[PDB]
């Protein structure tokens, strides 16, 4: 039907236009969010050089556990919010099998709305408003507070985020988060001078806001590029669909004109 | 001809970049300037019914529009600005309108006079 | 021999640079850090940070919080949550907000919400002494 | 030809209706509380 | 050919749409396709003409925003766009009206609204004077007074 | 006019499709367009009727999702929709079958599947008993055991 094909052509043309505009907007957002990753990757990575020079391994005997999945609120990114949830619930059962009680936290409405079905009681707290504005240290500092004002005596932790590598590809990654009783008991920390169990607490509480901030910068410059790619693919698919539907529309309009001609001619020749 | 060449180019570029509307708060300053000039120009083309303007008044309005003397106003007042500016020029500057009507072209004298009038009205406009 | 690294959350001042001395305001009292300094790790309090380049020429930033960590291989990583050079702070608002902080303490008696005032008082008290 | 995604009535129109009216039902039951 | 030929023989055409009736709005008048020859600011005055043109403009921008709501989602729209879409939905509902001959279909009382009540109600919904009310309070009422009364009833009962 | 008139004379219609034949699915029988007047629980049995209706419902769900899948990619589906799509594609591949008359232009042995094997295999695929096998393991096989064997052979 000609009206059906016209409706569908108009619909998919609107879709293609909006998707191209969205791709260019996500490209404008990614160019910035990747310029602000170079100063936040020296800070964040310079915040974990100790735990690698001191070579903190972490205790495998403690049971309580924390698991941070970093994502955003907005979809249309692809496997961004799916790779995080894929990694979380993959190792939630891995630690639950060994008796290690795991309790989750969700940064971003997408990572919560996914795992809210299966693991909903194993969920300490969740957050919002991640993704609209570029993540700042004010956001990472807040998330660190309620991770301490929660009464969860977590003995080991890992934060899962999307490590950005290039515009084409990113990888999911988890960074370890050590508590006090493992960084104060490690016999490789005996060389560090003027250390008591309080100046380590202030140092473990700050290094929780860093590894969250370094995570929010990596998982937002890896999400805008993925949104750019996904909107590019969506606009391209809409374009090929528009091409096919325009071919079909031309065929149908020609058929309609010919049918009307044949009707008029058969009516005229029957007199 | 002089003024509408520029108007046509500006409106063509605005039609090129008009699909990115509703996303102007997240685009670079070039696309935003294009969108702004184009919106102001489309607001300049709106016209009442049964009110046809003379040629000198049309070219004065399009001059005030395309030269950049309207990016400071947000679109919802462009119509009132155009109406009040028209009233002021017709009731005050009949001499410049007469010279443009007789010559048919915009001299450099008339260009500077129009710049002066438009800037002073922008100063005095509500 | 020293590998300095001074970085705000949004800015990097030094990175792998070889300065000879840093003077940081640790919570357990300030100390200066030359090469081969004993491995430590601390958390800062509001105060200056003087960085002595190899030429003997200084550089003075005003950190506000964070954590310096001298390491066993003479590497330093100073991370300040808000590190603004002294050319950006003003003396009038520091002395004024310090007064607004000091005058608001006496009107408060709860242990928690008064503790947040003293931290604002010392943060501003450390400001007036840094500017002049 | 704006609004064509809703005029067609395919998958992207039904989900438009769903998204919009769930948002506005939430806002409506929230605004009935503030009154 | 028959409707397209009879269009030219009329003064105030009132086109009834099916997509609008499938929204539960009645009468199903299409606001962006109905036309009158006395919709002239020198015939209906400037206030009536301006209110009508503002209603039509906001409904057209609502149609234009529906595509973005379709593909992006209602969440990322600005509060500007959210508020204009809310006003548009409320004007849509307020355009509906219970008929005295449609009680058997709706069970509601038949309302007859004077012209000034209509102009004032649409002016106030356009101005935002009732952005705090639910959109379901304007559905199948008379003037805007019955709309705020229905809002009060829905607020107390829920 | 000719096929539209000949529909009303048949007790069971097997509508072939070109869009399905392009996917290599042979026979190209359109599952959502072929009907039969003995597709009746009182005639074929409640088990057979339920399996057939469930297969058709999942194929109709996949068809409804086709648009969003084609424009906004596979990611924007819920995981329930993703499971429906996976099962529907497995069912699509399983509906294919090598014909004994095709032994000369496809090479594969012709499989003749009894009714019990058909009902059992499709019921199992609907129940989720093969959500770990790949979809190319159900393509051009006989009973479901051959699909399992092909899935093992490809790994």
């Amino acid at each position: 039907t000609l009206k059906d094909i016209t409706r569908r052509l108009k619909s998919i043309k609107n879709i293609q236009k909006i998707t191209k505009s969205m791709k260019m907007v996500a490209a404008a957002k990614y160019a910035r969010a990747e310029r602000e990753l170079k100063p936040a990757r020296i800070y964040g990575l310079g915040s974990l050089a100790l735990y690698e020079k001191a070579d903190i391994k972490g205790p495998e005997d403690k049971k309580k556990h924390l698991l941070i999945g970093v994502s955003s609120d907005r979809g249309l990114c692809g496997a961004i919010h799916s790779s995080i949830a894929k990694q979380m619930k993959s190792e939630v059962a891995t630690l639950t099998a060994a008796g290690k009680e795991v309790m989750l936290v969700g940064i971003g409405d997408k990572i919560r709305g996914i795992l809210y079905r299966t693991h909903s009681d194993q969920f300490l707290v969740a957050f919002k408003e991640v993704g609209r504005k570029p993540p700042t240290f004010g956001d990472a500092s807040v998330i660190a507070l309620e991770l301490l004002n929660s009464g969860y005596e977590f003995d080991e932790g890992s934060i899962i985020f999307n490590k950005f590598r290039s515009v084409i590809s990113y990888k999911t990654e988890e960074k370890p988060i050590f508590s006090l009783n493992t960084v104060a008991s490690a016999d490789s920390m005996s060389i560090y001078d003027d250390i008591d169990a309080d100046v380590l607490q202030n140092y473990q509480e700050y290094n929780l806001a860093n590894i969250i901030y370094y995570s929010l910068k990596e998982s937002t410059t890896s999400e805008q590029s993925a949104r750019m790619t996904a909107m590019d693919n969506a606009s391209k698919n809409a374009s090929e669909m528009i091409d096919k539907l325009t071919l079909t529309f031309n065929r149908t309009r020609q058929a309609v004109i010919t049918k009307e001609l044949i009707e008029i001619i058969s009516g005229a020749a029957a007199l | 001809k002089q003024v509408a060449g520029t108007m046509k180019l500006e409106l063509a570029q605005y039609r090129e970049v008009a699909a990115f509307a509703q996303f102007g708060s997240d685009l670079d300053a070039a696309t935003q300037q294009l969108l702004s000039r184009g919106v102001r120009l489309t607001e300049l083309l709106k016209q009442g019914q049964y009110s046809p303007m003379a040629i000198e008044e049309q070219v004065a309005v399009i001059y005030a529009g395309v030269r950049g003397y309207l990016d400071k106003l947000e679109p919802s007042k462009i119509t009132k600005f155009e109406n009040a500016f028209l009233s002021h020029v017709v009731s005050q500057h009949q001499a410049l309108l007469g010279t443009i009507r007789a010559d048919g072209k915009i001299s450099e004298q008339s260009d500077a006079k129009l710049k002066e009038i438009v800037t002073n009205f922008l100063a005095g406009f509500e | 021999q020293m590998s300095f690294t001074f970085a705000s959350p949004t800015q990097v001042f030094f990175n792998g640079a070889n300065v000879r001395q840093v003077d940081v305001p640790t919570l357990t009292g300030a100390f200066g850090i030359l090469a081969a300094h004993v491995p430590t790790l601390q958390v800062l309090r509001p105060g200056l940070v003087v960085v002595h380049a190899e030429d003997g020429t200084t550089s003075k930033y005003f950190v506000s919080s964070g954590s310096i960590a001298v390491n066993a291989d003479s590497s330093v990583q100073l991370l300040a949550e808000e590190a603004v050079t002294l050319d950006m702070l003003d003396l009038g608002a520091a002395k004024a907000n310090l007064e607004k902080a000091q005058a608001e303490l006496v009107g408060t008696a709860d242990e928690a919400t008064r503790a947040e005032i003293q931290i604002r008082i010392e943060a501003n008290e450390a400001l007036v002494k840094a500017l002049e | 030809g704006a609004g064509s995604i809703r005029e067609a009535g395919g998958a992207f129109g039904k989900r438009e209706q769903a998204e919009e009216e769930r948002y506005f039902r939430a806002q409506s039951r929230e605004q009935l509380a503030a009154l | 050919p028959a409707p397209a030929t009879t269009f030219a023989h009329l003064d105030a055409t009132t086109v009834l749409s099916r997509a609008i009736a499938e929204l539960g709005i009645y009468p199903a008048v299409d606001p962006l396709d109905s036309t009158s020859r006395i919709m002239d600011p020198n015939i209906v005055g400037s206030e009536h003409y301006d209110v009508a043109r503002g209603v039509q403009k906001i409904l057209q921008d609502y149609k234009s925003l529906q595509d973005i709501i379709a593909i992006l989602g209602m969440d990322e729209l600005s509060e500007e766009d959210k508020l204009t879409v809310s006003r548009a939905r409320k004007i849509q509902r307020f355009l509906s009206q219970p008929f005295q001959v449609a009680e058997v279909f709706t069970g509601h009382m038949g309302k007859l609204v004077p012209l000034k009540e209509t102009i004032k109600g649409f002016q106030q919904i356009l101005a935002g004077e009732y952005d705090h009310l639910p959109e379901q309070a304007f559905y199948m009422v008379g003037p805007i007074e019955e709309a705020v009364a229905k809002a009060d009833k829905l607020a107390e009962e829920h």
